[PDB]
């Protein structure tokens, strides 16, 4: 029932959480943020890291 | 990073 990411779809596969505690979305699907492997260190979603 | 595998 709950949806996440920029696509606003349910949880599926591997998801990564934005390290900004105040991120409005928080969880994103790896594919939606062009990731294949768990990043090392802090990770911020496109919105929080300043992308358009 | 913080990641999780979808479960259930
Ligand atoms: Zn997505
Ligand atoms: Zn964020």
């Amino acid at each position: 029932e709950p949806t996440y990411c920029l696509c606003n779809q349910v949880s599926y596969g591997e998801m990564i959480g934005c390290d900004n505690e105040q991120c409005p979305i928080e969880w994103f699907h790896f594919s939606c943020v062009s990731l294949t492997y768990k990043p090392k260190g802090k990770w911020y979603c496109p919105k929080c890291r300043g992308d358009n | 990073a913080r990641t999780k595998q979808t479960a259930r």
